[PDB]
């Protein structure tokens, strides 16, 4: 359930990229090229960890579970978990 | 009965003349015509009521259903221009509709706008004539093309007369 | 008879709870022709022949109340509209003066409506301007090192004086002095911060 | 509208 | 870190669009989520703006479907509240909150949508005052208000619609006296064609929830206060309240004609869900009650024909019952004569712009909307033709 | 208008009211106490600007007009314009 | 090192992570609502100009012409300024667009007012010229003589009336110089001998009345059947060789006095293109044919006294008319029908006297009632390929 899951969620409402994070957003499984998938997933991973640190600065016993940025050109629905800081690059529809 | 045939085919060709210059309506009009060409009974004058009145019973309603799309263009009459000149162009476009006092309703509505816009143009001509020939640029241009002041004045005046009429 | 801000009373056309009975005669004299007595028919028919003009007076009164309450919220608006309001309310007072006159009813109804719409536009416009100026008074403590704003405020008051010259008001110097009060207060706080910068 | 309203009431009667 | 200058920036009008987008995007985040036969779509109940606010009419939006002006007449319970309230509601997100609130200063009656303008709302009131509601600003107060002169808008406009599309959009305000005043979709200074209709006698024809026959021409039926239904226009000399449709038994309160013919016959017919309580069907060239329906309980006020299926309708009663009838399929029985919540006199029933959805304007405030997947456009043209024909025969034997 | 705006938005499933942090990291709007939401909104906007740098370096045209920073127990949802930023806590119910 | 990653990328636990990822995406989207917006939010190329107060001091720009030999180096005939009697009456001037400067490259001036001027065919040093008196002048550039060197006499054999249209005709051996004054005479001249016309005859209709010509024009190919813009109406086609030379027939489709005429060439070797449009003082411009008499729709521009028409054979139909108000209302008959396509007005209110398309290309020369030359260009109105739409259009219009 790797490539079929890839195409399954990429064939949704304009999902430009989705990979469940192995560790620090760099899996071999790339839905797009090296920057958009690997580098940008790593940036969303470390910076969503910084967002975890933000809520941690607000409430240290409150890590992050999800993120949702549905706007003009994307529906970024990032979900940090125990092993993955989920990456979603989407379209508004 | 032949007078009816005259008005019939004349109105028929005028409908074609307008709809063609305005797919969906051609087939419609032709279905009405072919069923009407059969209901005329090939000139049954003794059944002129039957043939002609029945031809009108069907043809009237179906062609007024075509008048609905024509009525959309009746809305387009104003919907197109801003001066009575272009509005008049599209007014002349519908020469078939001057036999139908249904177009006259929106015509009566835009009679105001048409008459005022034409008054705008005629008062503009008033302003042009009031700035007579020795003042206007027509003096220099008419003298350049070697026309006497008498000739330039009277020519310019008759051209404004022609535009007025 | 009204008690509100400014200690003044309203002007309400009494056809407001009367149009109910007017509509009653419309239904019961057009639908079936019910047993409506002659006194009711005569009085409410003399009112029903004025019914569109009566409801127009009703709504002219609605605009009159909507703007006169605004006039009583701040007397500056009263002194603002005052000159055009003098002619507006002069024609209005002439319509109020004539009582029980079927001849002079309709033209003064039109006078009341036209003058109340003129008064409506002037009072609503000047109130929206004064409410925005009041919000500016509550929102003008974030400025420093500026001269163009000083010249801009003087040019805005000069344009307001020009508007006063266009729509000639009787209490024109009173609003000129009120604009100068706005100038001195806003520029006093702004120039106080400017003096701190000095 | 105070002075004018008083004058209008006087004219109303 | 302080909030002195910050709260004074809040006091400024700088955040008008910011508060508008705050309302919109927080309502985008309204349906909270986690990561780990009538369908009854959604009842529209605003908290403050929809309580003791009797619904005026349910106008539908051409642009951005599944949107209706929740036009509320100012009831007698709220005089101090702003007279006239209109609301828009996102019928898809399933939000108990309206998308944007738009009250008025005159008692709203048949408020409509500014066609081809999602950022603007405009509609008539009790004073005939078609006021402008700007959606770009948070100014719920009417930014532009129609004059209330004598020859101008004076009577309650229950029909303020354009003629056709934006081509010759003549937003004619048909009032309770006949003061027909055309308009455009955006100008609100002086009406386009300020004029007045004429009746056979006693011109005060209180029109009530009228419509247009199929073709949607300037010919409008009359929701007259006395029955004997009429048809008129505004364009030219066609403004005559004279084509009497006699045979009715009460003030025409709910009257809606045949919608755009798509699955049934043309049949220029209009049903009259009025005070006769036995809803009568009528053609635009009948002058006889084509078909009298069930004797409803109490004062009937609204009806509408679905834009999907242009022959069926949904009549009401005075005791809260939505009697939605099928016509090409049945004659003496309706489809689902449901009973709306409680037993009030149902004010409005207007089918959604998308179709197959009944928006029942309830008592005060709330708007119970019945979604249906049964009142579909069944391809029955000769059936509906023969229906109107046979009842157009039975109307006068 | 702030009354109907904040009231109709507070009428949702757990909205604590409108509290907007500016583009500086200062709570320009605060329907709650000043120190608590001031420190929360300040740290929120500091890392919101960091998340803006992140997302704009990833999705070049993502106006941060919607941001549901879902934590283990709440979602500090941000539903503003692009310049300012709302800081309102609501649990992911 | 970053967790190649094939350890927990193909395992079933990662498939559980995939299921949780899809569950998170579809659980946040459990409402299944899209971004239901709800109002969320998120030609005429005027080139340089040519003018010089040293010689355009309150004068009238008379006819023009581009370089018939060179590229984009045009001729500008002027008119006398009676406010400066010491200056010469007709002072022609030229300019060079290809050099990108402002000075009038050459100054030439005969005695009388030059009523017409243009270049010379295969004479890269010469400038022909018509006058107001009637003499035909001939300037030279390389001699540096600001006076023409070969002036046609004022004999009866020559013109003793202003020549509004004097022109060269064919090629290297097929040329001549035909001067046609308003008197009603044509005169062929060599560019060598000018003391006597090579071939010359009058121009009269069937009646012996004069033909006050004004801006005649030969059609494409020099088939000697030049059209003649008369004084007013009665526009004629006229032959040169045979006893039938001269006036062929009268066609009248306008009453205002004529100001110009022009002919054109092929669509890209598609049409015959013998069509010729005119100009007049009745504010209308009629398209004509070699076989019709009151043909094709007389395109009228209101609020303007039409002064000239000339349409580049490049893009078969792009005709430009002018006014007595400062408007260049040019248009193509295929795209439009009765409206100016990519038109423009002119700065101030100059009564635009003459206009000429830049030959073998595109730009527009502009002559006003005031001495000033403006240079516009279409730019975007490039020659449409296989542009026969206009021929179909004109034929469909011709049927009514």
């Amino acid at each position: 359930e790797v490539e079929e899951t890839l195409k399954r969620l990429q064939s949704q409402k304009g999902v430009q990229g989705i990979i469940v994070v192995n560790t620090e957003g760099i899996p071999i499984k790339s839905t797009m090229d090296n920057p958009t998938t690997t580098q940008y997933a790593s940036l969303m991973h470390s910076f969503i960890l910084k967002a975890r640190s933000t809520v941690r600065d607000i409430d240290p016993q409150n890590d992050l579970t999800f993120l949702r940025i549905r706007s003009k050109k994307n529906e970024i629905m990032v979900a940090p978990d125990k092993d993955y800081f989920l990456i979603v690059i989407q379209n508004p529809t | 009965r032949l007078d009816q045939m005259r008005k019939f085919r004349r109105q028929h060709e005028q409908l074609r003349a307008v709809i063609v210059r305005v797919a969906n309506a051609i087939e419609e009009v032709n279905l009405a015509y072919e069923n009407v060409k059969e209901v005329d009974g090939l000139d049954v004058s003794k059944e002129g009521t039957e043939a002609w009145e029945a031809a009108m019973k069907r043809y009237d309603e179906r062609i007024d259903r075509v008048e609905t799309r024509i009525t959309a263009r009746l809305r387009d009459q104003l919907g197109t221009a801003k001066n009575a000149n272009e509005m008049f162009r599209i007014f002349s476009r519908f020469n078939a509709l001057f036999v139908r006092p249904h177009i006259r309703g929106a015509i009566r509505e835009y009679q105001t706008q048409l008459i005022q816009r034409v008054k705008d143009d005629i008062e503009s001509l008033h302003d042009k004539f009031k700035v007579q020939y020795p003042q206007s640029q027509a003096c220099k241009m008419s003298h350049v093309r070697d026309l006497p002041p008498v000739s330039g004045s009277i020519i310019w005046a008759k051209q404004i007369d022609r535009q007025l009429t | 008879v009204r008690g509100r801000t400014g200690n003044v009373l309203k002007l309400k056309v009494n056809f407001l709870p009367e149009i109910i009975t007017l509509s009653k005669e419309v239904r019961n004299l057009k639908w079936l022709g019910f047993r409506v007595p002659l006194a009711i028919v005569n009085k409410a028919h003399q009112a029903n022949q004025l019914y569109p003009f009566a409801i127009s007076l009703i709504e002219s009164v609605r605009t009159y109340e909507r703007t006169c309450e605004k006039v009583e919220e701040r007397n500056t608006i009263s002194l603002l509209v005052a000159g055009l309001k003098k002619e507006v309310q002069a024609l209005i007072a002439e319509g109020i003066a004539l009582v029980w006159e079927s001849y002079k009813l309709d033209p003064y109804v039109q006078r009341l409506a036209e003058t109340v719409f003129n008064f409506q536009e002037k009072v609503d416009d000047l109130l929206i301007i004064e409410e925005k100026i009041d919000l500016e008074v509550r929102s003008l403590e974030t400025c420093m090192y500026d001269h163009k704003t000083f010249s801009e405020i003087l040019n805005r008051v000069q344009k307001a004086v020009d508007d006063l010259n266009l729509h000639s008001y009787s209490n024109l110097p009173i609003w000129v002095n009120k604009l100068d009060m706005e100038i001195e207060r806003i520029l006093g706080v702004r120039l106080q911060a400017g003096l701190r910068a000095w | 509208v105070f002075l004018m309203k008083q004058q209008s009431l006087l004219a109303k009667q | 870190l302080t909030e002195e200058e910050k709260q004074q920036i809040l006091h400024s009008e700088e955040f008008l669009s910011f508060f508008d987008h705050s309302t919109r995007i927080v309502e985008r985040a309204l349906s909270e989520q986690i990561n780990i036969k009538l369908s009854l779509n959604r009842q529209f109940f605003d908290e403050r703006w929809s309580k003791h606010r009797v619904v005026s009419c349910l106008d539908w939006s051409s642009q951005y479907p599944e949107l209706l002006v929740a036009s509320y007449n100012n009831n007698e319970d709220a005089p101090h509240e702003p007279d006239g309230v209109a609301l828009v509601w996102n019928m898809k997100y399933k939000k108990t909150t309206p998308e944007y609130v738009f009250h008025c200063q005159s008692a709203v009656m048949s408020a409509t949508f500014a066609k081809f303008h999602p950022n603007l709302v405009v509609g008539g009131t009790y004073s005939g005052q078609i006021v402008l509601w700007d959606n770009r600003s948070n100014k719920r107060t009417p930014v532009q208000r129609t004059p209330l002169s004598a020859a101008a808008h004076t009577h309650p406009v229950y029909c303020v619609n354009v003629v056709g599309t934006q081509n010759a959009h003549n937003l004619i305000s048909i009032s309770t006296d006949g003061k027909i005043c055309s308009w455009s979709l955006d100008m609100l200074s002086h009406p386009q064609d300020s004029m007045e209709l004429v009746h056979k006698q006693s011109k005060a024809v209180a029109v009530t929830s009228m419509s247009f026959p199929v073709g949607d021409v300037n010919n409008f039926v009359v929701g007259s206060e006395e029955g004997s239904v009429y048809t008129a226009c505004r364009h030219g000399s066609k403004a005559g309240i004279s084509e009497m449709f006699e045979g009715h038994q009460g003030p025409i309160t709910g009257i809606h004609c045949h919608a755009a013919v798509g699955a049934v016959d043309f049949s220029h017919l209009f049903v009259t869900s009025s005070f006769d309580w036995t809803v009568k069907l009528w053609s635009t060239k009948n002058n006889k009650p084509l078909y009298s329906f069930e004797d409803n309980a109490g004062y009937v006020y609204d009806v509408m024909w679905s834009p999907t299926h242009p022959a069926l309708f949904a009549c009401v009663d005075g005791m809260g019952r939505l009697d939605l009838w099928n016509l090409n399929n049945d004659t003496e029985v309706p489809t689902a004569s449901i009973s709306v919540e409680g037993n009030p006199a149902l004010n409005r029933v207007r089918w959604t712009h998308s179709g197959r959805e009944i928006a029942v304007g309830d008592s005060e405030g709330q708007i119970v909307i019945y979604d249906v997947g049964e009142q579909i456009a069944v391809p029955r043209n000769d059936e509906w033709a023969r229906f109107g024909r046979t009842l157009a025969e039975i109307n006068a034997n």
